[PDB]
RNA sequence: UUGACCUCGGAUCAGGUAGGAGGACCCGCUGAACUUAAGCAUAUCAAUAAGCGGAGGAAAAGAAACCAACAGGGAUUGCCCUAGUAACGGCGAGUGAAGCGGCAACAGCUCAAAUUUGAAAGCUGGCUUCGGCCCGCGUUGUAAUUUGGAGAGGAUGCUUU
RNA sequence: AAAGCUCCUUCGACGAGUCGAGUAGUUUGGGAAUGCUGCUCAAAAUGGGAGGUAAAUUUCUUCUAAAGCUAAAUACCGGCCA
RNA sequence: AGACCCUGUUGAGCUUGACUCUAGUUUGACAUUGUGAAAAGA
């Protein structure tokens, strides 16, 4: 049980990539490489108003 | 250098239960709260100067508050620890400095306590009227009464008027000088005793 | 008061009164058995101290226990491992007789609890000793507030876990630096010092 | 063989006199 | 990762003095030289002096608020007066100091 | 007490404060003979008397071997200073029994 | 002769208690060897395995005969760091803490040593009509007051149940 | 009837085969500074312990041992439930 | 994969003024160990 189970990752790496999947997220060329049916959606990224 | 020449398999501790031991004390601590409400989890603490040359730069947090703290405060030392301050008989006060420093704090404490009646209908005169026991209140003795200035501020502005002129000679000079008369203090006794005797014996 | 008396001429255990007293008093319980009730603690003033009470349930008991060392039970007296550099002669038992004692008498009378002991003699070959018991199932006990606390099966044997005076002296439970290694239990203290500690995000 | 709930509850008198006149008291502290 | 090791590729082919009760909290010195002395104040007022808008007011720093015990001399001052608490002081410090045109005083 | 000179080394070494002089805590008080202690102690000696290697002390008092008497009590007792002051004590018992005789 | 104590007994006397199981964890006692040191009586394994006694849901420790040498901290326990450091060690393989600091959790108290002496005011048990009464324990000291943080004796004027 | 605060001439009891010393065994990082136990000797009243190099002298700083209780944070290859 | 030869950081049994220990035995001191006398001395 004592085998490395979990991974120490510095923060400064983690909001890296978290800002590079957020930067990569806004990209409509790169949803389509990851699969996701977007070809009907009006804008990338897509916001929808907080009244609704 | 490993140090792994004993069974050292049967003693190894892991700890996967790491966030389990953190929600049960926060499970605790939040079970402690709705016990001690309206009253603060915690109990009032002292500021202390740390011991050892290399900490007393800074202070700290302490045990409780001594008994000449609570009687320059006003603060019997059986209905100190009833009202959230905490009593420690060990520690004393041997300079003014934090001597008023811990009767201000006591003093600002008393000043924003307040004290519910032991009986709702009969309240008494050291007691809160109820009009003036409602009130935003705090719950964490720690933040609202903690170390504000833990170290001495390290950078403050003077005129160049106001400049100190320095000791005389300089200051590694002034620290040779004093490393010179703690290592000789004892030989000059010693010489100045030799001197006063010779001076009775032939005066 | 005259338990004050007694104190300072107990201390002065080389004086006439004191060792005639001590001489007559070893050869009478030598006479007795070696585990034995005394009906009133012939040492008052240290029974007093040591938390004796004129209650019902309060019981003496006095006992007598070889002194010396210890000898390992092994046949011949000889053993068959790697040479120590020594004889059985010169084993030291890492308690004291009066634990020894202590043992005897609760396993004695096992109905009770030890709460403490004292010397009260010794020659060349024994050491005598009294032994304080409190009995935890009399209504006197059960209700006074300054020894109930023995009525709880926490207590059951302070004597065999060496809860008792000599037993925190056995086990050196002292604050200092002197007592770095037992003054919270040698054994947890080593576990402690020996556990390799892995944390997740090592 | 616990001991009775009254037994445990009995308290000394010089602590029944502290817990008269200084108990445990219900406040709050300003903000 | 198993593999990536070696051994996926290898299957099929296999003096001085005796100091007793040492406590470091005795020696507990910390030094700084003097070419980061000026680093210890904040960017903003650091500036301002190497800039040279504020000519009637001398900057005083505390080294044991930062830190640091002993003030070394390693290095060169510009001509700013700065005054320094220090406990312990090197004499070339102290004197790169005047002529700098500060003082160094002693604290404890 | 003695201002410190605000200086981390040489003589009254130390950052300056005001020092202040406190009443003496009672358990300081130990060692301070009492009447009551006094009494007590005085009569059980004169009820009990004197040890054997006490009253070889007063013998070579009596006779005059002060080292002697001062070996044979550091021997007996294990340390020097209570060996001192078993000695002055019994100066003081045997200077009251001249007194008295 | 009749009694009163003290000590030691008897009783299928009235009322109770202990044994054994379990033993992962805990408190102690006792205690190896393989192994590592070229071998090996120091050493290491290890103050471990086996063996024995004793508790609980935790146990144990615990409110300084402490640490420190500081501008002083302030019961105990555990985590990080101190630190593989100070230190120990044939012919060296190796062994190895503690103060301070940050945190989790925090809680303080009871006796003996005093004459209530203008009143043993204290307590077990039996019978009860449940109001109490007896047999006793106890002055070789049960109540109240005091525990060093003090307290005791006075003076003082307000507060609390 | 108890209880707290304030001031004070005064008083102020505080644990003995115990501390400590030597020796032997064992243990420790404390084979110059550790603890425990056995044996021998055996204390004192501003006294006693400690202040990690033996001793003497003069000081200083800390506590107040040889009686006792006490939850929590800590451990958990046994038992029950999940 | 017996026997025989050779090698080992070889294991084990036995012996001896081999080494270090030790049971047992012997000797000395201390405590258990008290009470008096009659002398010799300091």
């Amino acid at each position: 049980i004592w085998r490395k189970w979990h991974v120490k990752i510095n923060q400064g790496q983690k909001r890296f990539a978290t800002a590079s999947a957020l930067a990569a997220s806004a990209v409509a060329p790169l949803l389509m490489a990851r699969g996701h049916q977007v070809s009907t959606v009006p804008e990338v990224p897509l916001v929808v108003d907080s009244a609704a | 250098n490993n140090h792994f020449r004993k069974h050292w398999q049967r003693r190894v501790r892991c700890h996967f239960d790491q966030p389990g031991k953190k929600v049960t004390r926060r499970l605790a601590r939040r079970a402690k709260a709705a016990a001690l409400a309206p009253r603060p989890v915690d109990k009032l603490r002292p500021i202390v100067r740390c011991p050892t040359v290399k900490y007393n730069r800074r202070t700290r947090l302490g045990r409780g508050f001594t008994l000449e703290e609570l009687k320059a405060a006003g603060i019997p030392r059986l209905l100190a620890p009833t009202i959230g301050i905490a009593v420690d008989h060990r520690r004393k006060n041997l300079s003014e400095e934090s001597l008023a420093a811990n009767v201000q704090r006591l003093k600002d404490y008393k000043a924003r306590l307040i004290l519910f009646p032991r009986k709702s209908n009969k309240p008494k005169k050291a007691d809160t009227p109820k009009d003036q026991q409602t009130a935003e209140t705090t719950t964490s003795l720690r933040t609202s009464f903690g170390v504000e200035q833990p170290l001495a501020p390290g950078f403050t502005e003077i005129s160049k008027s106001e400049i100190p002129a320095g000791i005389e000679g300089g200051a590694y000079r002034a620290l040779r000088k004093a490393r010179s008369d703690a290592r000789l203090v004892g030989v000059r006794e010693k010489r100045a005793k030799e001197k006063a005797e010779a001076e009775a014996n032939k005066k | 008061g005259a338990l004050k008396y007694l104190e300072e001429l107990s201390k002065k255990k080389q004086s006439d009164v004191v060792r005639f007293l001590l001489r007559v008093r070893c050869w009478e319980y030598r006479q007795l058995n070696v585990i034995h009730r005394a009906s009133r603690p012939s040492r008052p003033d240290k029974a007093r101290r040591l938390g004796y009470k004129a209650k019902q349930g309060y019981v003496i008991y006095r006992v007598r226990v070889r002194r010396g060392g210890r000898k390992r039970p092994v046949p011949k007296g000889a053993t068959y491992g790697k040479p120590t550099n020594q004889g059985v002669n010169q084993l030291k038992y890492q308690r004291s007789l009066r634990a020894t004692a202590e043992e005897r008498v609760g396993r004695r009378c096992s109905n009770l609890r030890v709460l403490n002991s004292y010397w009260v003699n010794q020659d060349s070959t024994y050491k005598y000793y009294e032994v304080i018991l409190v009995d935890p199932n009399h209504k006197a006990i059960r209700r006074d507030p300054r020894i109930n606390w023995i009525c709880n099966p926490v207590h059951k044997h302070r004597e065999c876990r060496g809860l008792t005076s000599t037993g925190k002296k056995s086990r050196g439970l002292n604050k200092g630096h002197r007592f770095n290694k037992t003054r919270a239990g040698r054994r947890k203290t080593w576990k402690r010092h020996n556990t390799l500690s892995l944390w997740r995000y090592r | 063989r616990r001991l009775s709930k009254e037994d445990a509850s009995r308290v000394l008198e010089k602590t029944k006199k502290r817990l008269t006149h200084f108990p445990q008291r219900k406040y709050a502290v300003k903000a | 990762p198993t593999r990536f090791s070696k051994t996926r590729k290898h299957r099929g082919h296999v003096v001085g003095m005796r100091h007793f009760h040492l406590l470091r909290n005795h020696y507990w010195r910390p030094s700084i030289n003097i070419d980061k002395l000026w680093s210890l104040v904040p960017s903003d007022v650091r500036e301002q002096y190497l800039s040279g808008q504020k000519k009637d007011t001398a900057p005083v720093i505390d080294l044991l608020s930062h830190g640091y015990a002993k003030l070394l001399g390693k290095g060169r001052l510009p001509e700013i007066p700065v005054v320094v608490r220090a406990r312990y002081v090197s004499a070339e410090a102290e004197r790169k100091v005047k002529e700098a045109g500060g003082v160094v005083e002693l604290v404890a | 007490p003695v201002e410190r000179t605000g200086l981390i080394r040489g003589l009254n070494k130390g950052h300056k404060t005001t020092r202040r002089v406190l009443k003496e805590r009672p358990s300081r008080r130990k060692g301070a003979q009492s009447k009551r202690t006094q009494f007590v102690r005085s009569l059980i000696r004169e009820v009990a008397g004197l040890a054997p290697y006490e009253r070889r002390v007063i013998e070579l008092l009596r006779n005059g071997k002060d080292k002697r008497a001062r070996k044979f009590s550091k021997k007996k007792l294990g340390t020097f200073g209570r060996a001192k002051r078993k000695c002055e004590e019994l100066q003081r018992i045997i200077a009251e029994s001249r007194r008295a005789h």
